[PDB]
């Protein structure tokens, strides 16, 4: 089981690390801003930071806290 | 056209000041591409606190 | 021609320009624009060439802020004296030192911390002390506590005298440059005057104090029946109990016989089998041997009167065929540049900590080190990794002195010059020399780790196996415990017990036995030599190619310390000669690091531990020559084992290592975020939070910037050295704490 | 009871947890004559590590089989099954303590901003200044929600964006 | 006493004083109130 | 012990799309480089200029996003692992205790497995975990021989490779042997790919052999 | 070969032309300009990568932009 369990936890890590690469390869190149223009894929750019500041909070308090809390237990 | 000193927002999509305030301190009359030079405050990434625009990008408040 | 020649109230002592920061720089006078002036302020404090120009300026604040780091190093002596003080259980220590284990430190109750204090004895509770005071105040004849207290005060006061000396040398009176360019006085004065007379000073005290002392504790008194220091150089016929020679007053001296001294003043060499340590009669002999002869050193260099060299003559006289115009230029560079004189000062003043850490673990010169292996142990860690740094710092400075204060015009054919036209051939072949001992040093455990694996332990190099053996040092180890015969016929015995002698006990500790060279041995050395020239390779190809390397003919022009040149060129990343000195830092933590796990596994295997009488067993009971020939070895007998020490202690006495050893784990680890990443995704992230505190108009007027290139390298080498250093202490510590 | 906890002053193994450590700390006492200060450091703590255990009992926390007492978040747990001093209460407190430091670092950047160079003033603190607002911090809720309704608490569109 | 008071008022500085007496607040505060897991006193 | 973990769980999964979902909306431009639509997806940088952009790429932003991938798998493979151990071992009491503090994952999960693994090449005999014995070396080795590619970037190693490709060139008896093509310090982009590889091959490779040697060792 | 292209924005600062190593930037007179001087790279053969360029544009966002492309035995730079 354990040699099975770990296999499909880091083959799926692999394969979603790589389903944002080419999320990024679709964006820098194949998208196109004009024909998408007011659709939901260009409503995401139109707020960029919000999705990344936001990411930027929840990291951050399960940062401090979590780690915080095994400093605190140790 | 716009005029020395009086304040501008600048809708030029590529720049560190884009929505963002500044004071013009010189505009040309001629027909340079660029003619109006803004001053910000702020400090750029390369470090420059001024740049030429154009006129279709400067709007003045 | 040698004058004082000073200047008068030159700077104006005020906080004017406290309140005015970076006002040193032109640059930083300006008041941030951005996040990066808070930072490019203190990198460029104290560097004095890019604040001013002439050598008057420069060497003012150079010579005026070594009293600031004598002044801190007083305050630190005299804490250190206090703390032996009131906090000590010095007394305790100094009537049953075989026992008590040496404390200062005492924690304040609160936050449910006083844990740390460890019952240890003399009806004591405080933390261990591996520095080594306890056994110093013991050689030096400091009884009371009262000694200490003195010294504390007296060395907090003459630490208020250096600052003094500080403001007095910089504002009020400045030597001027001619000054500091007179070297052959201020060799003649620091060579007869420090090391010469601060030699007697000692060899003085030893003799009417030290000597006296320690011979009443050993012979059984203890501090409360030993007179008062003042009573033995005001009494004779108190000190002529003791050593019968002082009967004869000073004409023995004057009367050219020192035979006479000879029960007070001797040679003998080896251990005394009582505290350990050195026989403290010849330490006085040492000194006092060593300052005649400093004295008669300071000498050689004319000043005034026309008598004793001059520098310049003895270099420009010095021509090969082979070296065209020899040392003609080397006088005009180290009068006339700080960063050439101070990377020669780092390199030896560096290497000398090494070499000090050989010797006072071969021969303990202390009364009762043996019995404390904590501290031997934490005096060999300290001083090499203290000689590691300031190695590196003559590699990082030699490559300032080129990029900077280097003209051609002075040394032309010169033996600057020559090195730098030929430097491919030397970095070629001392690139050659590395990769040779890669294979041959460490591939041969790879071949023992491999061959075990393989179930064919008749092939890995070992002792029973294939010998390979240090001919070499076994065979030096000969000679010297032949040496008191021939070569050293007047001696009690040799130097020290390395050598053939044999072993020591105190405390039913083994102070020192020899020590046997085999296999294992042989192996590692070549390790220590292949990273010691790895280590070589990444400073000298700094220095040799900080002007301008093949490829970039320029490199000069963009600083000592710059990021790449381009993207260009398949990039140019990390090429400076600041980046060297980056690269050199990993090899030196690699380098010492290794230095350790040989010594400190290989003392406890064949010397430390309790004397058993029969089998004299020791710590890891002698497992080393068999036990670690591969890397096999290293996790099991040595990291694995050592460690079940740090890690079952918590409720203890010591466990504030377990904290620290994983603490230091965790700014490792840490580290790796600043050296594996890159600015511009940490430039572009804090894009985005910037739009987060300006929706809530929140944003600082202090522009945030991420940490500049060469910025974030330094602060990812900070951490992967100190985390990674920090590991070692609390491992060593916890480790022998616990077991010695 | 809840989550098949039990309050720690009916448990057992809290009781062990307790009356264990006191042994192992007494019998390292008996090594100091009570002419030695050790002899009562180690005695106050003793006296003081029963006090927290007669509080910890008291005041009513979990201890799960373990014997270490647990906490909970919810609520509607906290509250109605009466112990929410863990988090409940205390979540409060915190956010009146990071919001006051939080809003009287906006109020500063307020101040300071109109200025001829705000640069300066920001590296160099004028502490009158920063007390006034340390001062004018408090109740910083009632003045939330007020720069949230006015519209002085946002900054609207004049953000820069990038593409 | 001009100049005196702007270097104390220097970031490091109010940086160092006023950690310093949270610091010391909340180090005394754990010394009357010792130990204090839960708000329930 | 179980809610502590799986807020780091939580944590890896945020932080890891936190790279990747900013690299993909970075991709087309931000306030420092908006050309990065232009300029390609994976390139070095754009020079030291304007601040030395250094992995300003959605390439590079990638990178870094496996290094976190490799601890949130890590966290989830450990805190699956020592859970089930005290569970196939018949006692529940190994995690729940120990689980809060980080001391037990240190003190008892690494420190019993790793006895049973070190065992294998032993100089007294071989094991039948002397197959991960030596394994379990093997994945640390490539684990450090990918910092090497991390830490040192090229200008260091183009600048050596100058002083050989000089001294193979004007040795003798090799003079007559040269090269076709050219050697050259491999490319920015090219070493942290490099370097990325050995950091995985090496982070898999112990956690494989550690993993079943344990549970090899002891059966559960 | 590199890729190197100008646009509008420049002021004719000639600061760009005074960092090629390989002396690429070759300023060419003009009109629209304040000064009257517009850059030019008429080798992009020899331009080898170091965006010393776009350091010195003072331009806010750069009147010069380098395009890496493939790489020769000049734009790699070799003595070998
Ligand atoms: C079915 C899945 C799938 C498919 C079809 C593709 C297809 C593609 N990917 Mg992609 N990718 C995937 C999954 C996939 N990927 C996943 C899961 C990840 C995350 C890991 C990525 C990450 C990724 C990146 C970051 C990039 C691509 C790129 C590409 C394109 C070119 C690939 C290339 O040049 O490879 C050529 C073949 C190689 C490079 C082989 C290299 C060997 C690698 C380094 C592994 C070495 C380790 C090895 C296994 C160790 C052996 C161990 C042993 C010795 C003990 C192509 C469209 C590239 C692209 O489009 O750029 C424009 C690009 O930059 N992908
Ligand atoms: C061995 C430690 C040491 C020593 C001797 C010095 C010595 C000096 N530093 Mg200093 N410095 C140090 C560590 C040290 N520094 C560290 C660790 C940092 C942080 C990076 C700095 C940051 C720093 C800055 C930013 C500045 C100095 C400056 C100075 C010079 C003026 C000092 C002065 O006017 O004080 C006189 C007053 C006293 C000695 C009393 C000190 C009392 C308070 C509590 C301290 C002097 C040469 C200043 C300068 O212009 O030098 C070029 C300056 O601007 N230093
Ligand atoms: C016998 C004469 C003598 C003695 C003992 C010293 C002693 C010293 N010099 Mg020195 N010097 C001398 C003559 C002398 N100098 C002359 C003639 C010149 C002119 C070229 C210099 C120029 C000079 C420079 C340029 C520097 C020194 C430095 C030093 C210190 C060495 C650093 C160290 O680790 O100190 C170890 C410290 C101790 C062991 C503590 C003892 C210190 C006490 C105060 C004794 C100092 C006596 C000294 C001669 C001053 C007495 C006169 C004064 C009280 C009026 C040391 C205090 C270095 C230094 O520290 O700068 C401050 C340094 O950079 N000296
Ligand atoms: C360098 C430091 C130093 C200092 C300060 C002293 C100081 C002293 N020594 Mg002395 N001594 C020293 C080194 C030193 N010694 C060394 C290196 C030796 C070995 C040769 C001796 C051997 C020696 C002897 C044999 C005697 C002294 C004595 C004395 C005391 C009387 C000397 C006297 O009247 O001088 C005039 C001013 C005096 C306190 C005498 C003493 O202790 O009083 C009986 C005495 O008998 N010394
Ligand atoms: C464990 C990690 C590791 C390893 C193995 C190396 C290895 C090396 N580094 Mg190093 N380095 C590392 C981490 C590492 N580094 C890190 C983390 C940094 C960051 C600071 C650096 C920074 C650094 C610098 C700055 C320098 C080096 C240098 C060297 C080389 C020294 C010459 C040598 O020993 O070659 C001998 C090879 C070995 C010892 C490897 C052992 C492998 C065995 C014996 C051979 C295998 C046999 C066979 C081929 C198997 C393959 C067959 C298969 C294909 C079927 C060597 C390649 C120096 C260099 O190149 O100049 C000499 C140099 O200047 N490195
Ligand atoms: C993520 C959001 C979240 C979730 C999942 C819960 C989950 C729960 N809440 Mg809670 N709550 C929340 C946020 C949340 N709360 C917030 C923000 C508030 C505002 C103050 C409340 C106010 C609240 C009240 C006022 C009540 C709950 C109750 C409950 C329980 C609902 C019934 C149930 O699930 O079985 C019930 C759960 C169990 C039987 C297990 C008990 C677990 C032990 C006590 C621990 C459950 C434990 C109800 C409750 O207490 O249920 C009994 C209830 O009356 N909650
Ligand atoms: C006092 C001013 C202040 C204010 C109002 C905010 C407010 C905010 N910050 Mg923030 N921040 C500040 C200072 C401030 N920050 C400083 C000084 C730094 C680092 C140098 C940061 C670093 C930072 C990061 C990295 C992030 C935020 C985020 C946030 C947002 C979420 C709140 C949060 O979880 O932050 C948590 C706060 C921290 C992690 C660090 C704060 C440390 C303290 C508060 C700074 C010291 C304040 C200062 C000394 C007050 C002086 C008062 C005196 C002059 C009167 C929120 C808009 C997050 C965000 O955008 O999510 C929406 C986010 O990701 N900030
Ligand atoms: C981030 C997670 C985290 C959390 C939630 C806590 C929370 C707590 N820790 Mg803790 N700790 C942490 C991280 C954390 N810590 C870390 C990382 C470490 C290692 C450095 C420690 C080390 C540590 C120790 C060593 C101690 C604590 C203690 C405490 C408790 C006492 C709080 C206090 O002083 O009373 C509240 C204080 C006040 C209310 C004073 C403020 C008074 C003002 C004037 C009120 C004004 C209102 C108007 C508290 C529950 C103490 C304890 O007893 O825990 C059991 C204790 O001794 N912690
Ligand atoms: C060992 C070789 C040895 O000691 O040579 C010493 C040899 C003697 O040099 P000269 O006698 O010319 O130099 C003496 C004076 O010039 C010193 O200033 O100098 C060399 O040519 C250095 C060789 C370095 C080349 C390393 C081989
Ligand atoms: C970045 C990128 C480039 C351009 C285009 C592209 C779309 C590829 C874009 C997106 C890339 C990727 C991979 C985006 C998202 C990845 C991920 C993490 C997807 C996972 C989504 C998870 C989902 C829904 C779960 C939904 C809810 C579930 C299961 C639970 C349902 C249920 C509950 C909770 C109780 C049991 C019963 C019931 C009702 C069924
Ligand atoms: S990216 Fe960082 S490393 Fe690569 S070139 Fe630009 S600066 Fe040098
Ligand atoms: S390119 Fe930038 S620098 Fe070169 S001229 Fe045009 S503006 Fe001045
Ligand atoms: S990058 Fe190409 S163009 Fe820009 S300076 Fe270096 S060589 Fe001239």
């Amino acid at each position: 089981q354990a040699s099975l369990y770990t296999h499909h936890q880091y083959i799926a890590g692999f394969m979603l690390c790589g389903a944002f690469a080419h999320g990024a390869i679709f964006f820098i190149r194949d998208y196109d801003p004009v024909a998408n223009k007011g659709n939901v894929l260009a409503r995401i750019l139109d707020h960029k930071e919000a999705i990344i500041s936001h990411l930027s909070w929840v990291s951050l308090f399960l940062g401090f806290h979590t780690l915080g809390l095994y400093v605190h237990n140790d | 056209g716009p005029k020395r000193g009086s304040r501008v927002k600048i809708l030029r999509p590529e720049s560190y000041w884009y929505n963002r305030a500044g004071k013009v301190v010189s505009c040309d009359q001629t027909g340079i591409k660029y003619p109006v030079t803004v001053r910000f405050e702020d400090v750029n990434y390369a470090g420059v606190s001024t740049n030429n625009f154009g006129l279709q990008e400067v709007e003045e408040l | 021609k040698v004058k004082v020649i000073v200047d008068r109230n030159t700077t104006d002592t005020s906080f004017e320009k406290w309140a005015k920061p970076g006002h040193f720089s032109r640059t930083l006078a300006k008041g941030p624009t951005t996040t990066t002036w808070i930072w490019n302020l203190h990198a460029d404090a104290h560097d004095f060439d890019s604040h001013t120009s002439d050598l008057e300026d420069i060497s003012r604040k150079v010579f005026s802020a070594h009293f600031g780091q004598l002044g801190i190093i007083l305050i630190w002596l005299s804490g250190m004296y206090f703390h032996g003080a009131r906090f000590s259980n010095y007394e305790a220590w100094l009537s049953d030192p075989t026992h008590i284990k040496p404390s200062a430190q005492v924690v304040w109750p609160i936050v449910g911390q006083e844990i740390l204090n460890g019952d240890v004895g003399g009806g004591f509770q405080g933390i261990q002390i591996t520095s080594g005071f306890f056994q110093l105040w013991r050689a030096s004849g400091i009884t009371s506590e009262l000694e200490l207290y003195s010294t504390a005060l007296g060395g907090l006061l003459l630490a208020s005298a250096m600052f003094f000396a500080g403001w007095f040398h910089y504002h009020k009176a400045a030597p001027k440059l001619e000054w500091f360019q007179n070297v052959e006085s201020m060799m003649n004065h620091h060579l007869a005057g420090l090391l010469g007379l601060g030699s007697l000073g000692w060899a003085g005290h030893q003799i009417h104090l030290s000597i006296p002392i320690n011979k009443l504790l050993d012979a059984g008194v203890d501090p409360k029946e030993i007179p008062l220091p003042h009573e033995f150089l005001l009494n004779r016929e108190l000190m002529a109990g003791l050593y019968p020679s002082f009967s004869a007053g000073l004409k023995p001296f004057f009367t050219l016989n020192w035979s006479e001294y000879s029960d007070f003043l001797t040679f003998k060499g080896g251990l005394n089998p009582i505290n350990g340590g050195l026989w403290l009669t010849d330490i006085a002999h040492h000194h006092l041997a060593i300052a005649v002869l400093f004295i008669i050193a300071g000498h050689m260099y004319r000043t005034n009167w026309g008598i004793g060299h001059s520098m310049k003559e003895i270099l420009e006289s010095h021509k090969g065929p082979f070296t065209g115009a020899g040392h003609q230029g080397l006088y005009e560079i180290l009068t006339n540049s700080w960063h050439a004189q101070l990377a020669i000062n780092l390199a030896l003043f560096g290497s000398l900590s090494i070499i000090v850490a050989h010797h006072m673990y071969a021969m303990p010169p202390y009364p009762y080190l043996a019995t404390d292996y904590g501290t031997q142990l934490s005096l060999f860690t300290h001083h090499t990794w203290i000689g590691g740094f300031c190695i590196v710092g003559a590699g990082a400075h030699a490559a300032i002195f080129m990029v900077r204060d280097y003209d051609p015009t002075n040394n032309y054919n010169n033996l600057l010059d020559r090195v730098i036209r030929h430097r491919d051939a030397i970095i070629s072949h001392l690139n050659w020399v590395c990769i040779f001992l890669g294979f041959h040093s460490f591939g041969l455990y790879i071949h023992n780790d491999t061959m075990s694996a393989l179930g064919r332990p008749q092939d890995m190099f070992s002792d029973t196996t294939i010998q390979l053996q240090p001919i070499f040092a076994q065979w030096i180890q000969s000679i010297h415990y032949a040496a008191p015969q021939l070569t050293a016929p007047t001696a009690s015995a040799a130097t020290s017990l390395t050598w053939g002698g044999d072993i020591v006990s105190v405390g039913g500790k083994v102070a020192m036995m020899p020590i046997s060279l085999g296999t294992s041995d042989f192996m590692v050395h070549h390790i220590h030599a292949f990273t010691i020239h790895v280590t070589a390779l990444i400073l000298l190809k700094g220095v040799l190619y900080s002007r301008s390397s093949r490829l970039i003919p320029d490199k000069a022009n963009l600083g000592f310390r710059f990021p790449c040149d381009g993207p260009g060129r398949g990039g140019t990343c990390q090429v400076s000669a600041w980046d060297h000195v980056f690269l050199g830092l990993f090899w030196m933590y690699n380098s010492l690091s290794i230095v350790i796990f040989h010594f400190s596994w290989k003392m406890q295997s064949d010397v430390w531990g309790t004397v058993s009488e029969s089998g004299v067993s020791h710590i890891t009971g002698g497992n080393f020559a068999n036990s670690a020939n591969a890397i096999n070895g290293w996790l099991r007998d040595f990291l694995w084992a050592q460690s079940s020490q740090v890690i079952q202690s918590y409720g203890s006495a010591l466990s504030a290592y377990g904290l620290v050893f994983l603490g230091a784990h965790f700014v490792w680890a840490f580290s790796l975020m600043f050296l594996f990443s890159g600015r511009g995704y940490w430039q572009e992230l804090i894009e985005s939070i910037l739009w987060a505190h300006n929706k809530l108009k929140v944003a600082p007027a202090i522009q945030p910037r991420a940490l500049s290139i060469t910025q974030g390298r330094a602060v990812g080498v900070a951490h992967y050295i100190f985390g990674g250093i920090v590991t070692t202490w609390s491992f060593f510590l916890a480790r022998i704490i616990a077991v010695g | 009871d809840i989550a098949g906890l039990t309050p720690c002053s009916e448990s057992k193994a809290f009781k062990r947890r307790e009356n264990k450590e006191v042994k192992s700390l007494q019998k390292r006492m008996a090594k100091y004559e009570e002419g030695s200060a050790p002899a009562l450091a180690l005695q106050a703590t003793a006296e003081r590590t029963q006090k927290r255990f007669e509080f910890y009992g008291k005041s009513g926390l979990l201890c799960g089989n373990d014997g270490l007492p647990h906490l909970i978040a919810d609520p509607g747990l906290a509250f109605r099954y009466g112990h929410a001093g863990d988090i409940m209460i205390p979540t409060v407190l915190f956010i009146y303590m990071a919001g006051y430091t939080g809003y009287a670092g906006r109020e500063y950047l307020l101040a300071t901003r109109g200025e001829k160079k705000p640069t300066q003033k920001e590296i160099i603190i004028d502490v009158p200044l920063a007390l006034k607002c340390v001062a004018g911090s408090a109740g910083w809720p009632l003045r939330a929600f007020n720069d949230l309704r006015s519209g002085s608490l946002l900054e609207k569109e004049e953000n820069i964006t990038v593409s | 006493m001009q100049n005196l008071k702007i270097y104390l008022s220097t970031a490091p500085v109010i940086a160092f004083i006023w950690l310093s007496l949270l610091s010391s607040l909340i180090i005394e505060v754990n010394r009357f109130f010792p130990d204090p897991l839960i708000f329930a006193f | 012990g179980d809610f502590l973990v799986h807020h780091a769980i939580a944590l890896g999964l945020h932080t890891t799309t936190l790279i990747l979902v900013k690299g993909a909306l970075d991709a087309r431009g931000s306030k420092l480089m908006p050309d990065k639509k232009d300029f390609g997806y994976s390139f070095p940088c754009d020079g030291p200029g304007r601040g030395g952009t250094c992995d300003i790429s959605a390439w590079d932003a990638f990178y870094l996003s496996v290094f976190w991938m490799l601890n949130t798998i890590g966290w989830v493979t450990f805190y699956w692992h020592w859970k089930h151990l005290g569970i196939w071992q018949g006692n529940v009491n190994q995690f729940n205790e120990s689980s809060t503090y980080l001391m037990g994952w240190l003190r008892d999960y690494l420190w019993l497995n790793s006895s049973q693994l070190i065992n294998g090449y032993n100089p007294f005999g071989m094991n039948s975990l002397s197959v991960w014995a030596w394994m379990f070396l093997f994945g640390h080795l490539v684990y450090a021989t990918g910092f090497m590619f991390l830490i040192s970037w090229r200008g260091y190693w183009q600048e050596l490779i100058e002083t050989l490709a000089w001294a193979h060139e004007r040795t003798p008896l090799a003079n007559l042997v040269r090269w076709k093509d050219k050697p050259v310090a491999l490319s920015i982009v090219q070493a942290r790919l490099v370097g990325l590889a050995h950091f995985s091959v090496g982070y898999i490779f112990t956690y494989a052999a550690f993993l079943i040697a344990s549970t090899s060792g002891k059966f559960g | 070969s590199h890729n190197v292209k100008i646009y509008d924005t420049c002021i004719g600062c000639t600061q760009c032309v005074r960092a090629c190593p390989t002396d690429v930037l070759e300023m060419v007179p003009w009109d629209g300009c304040k000064a009257k001087q517009i850059a030019s790279a008429p080798r992009t053969e020899d331009c080898v990568g170091c965006k010393r360029c776009e350091t010195a544009c003072p331009t806010d966002f750069l009147s010069v932009r380098v395009y890496l492309g493939a790489e020769t035995t000049r734009s790699m730079g070799l003595a070998y």
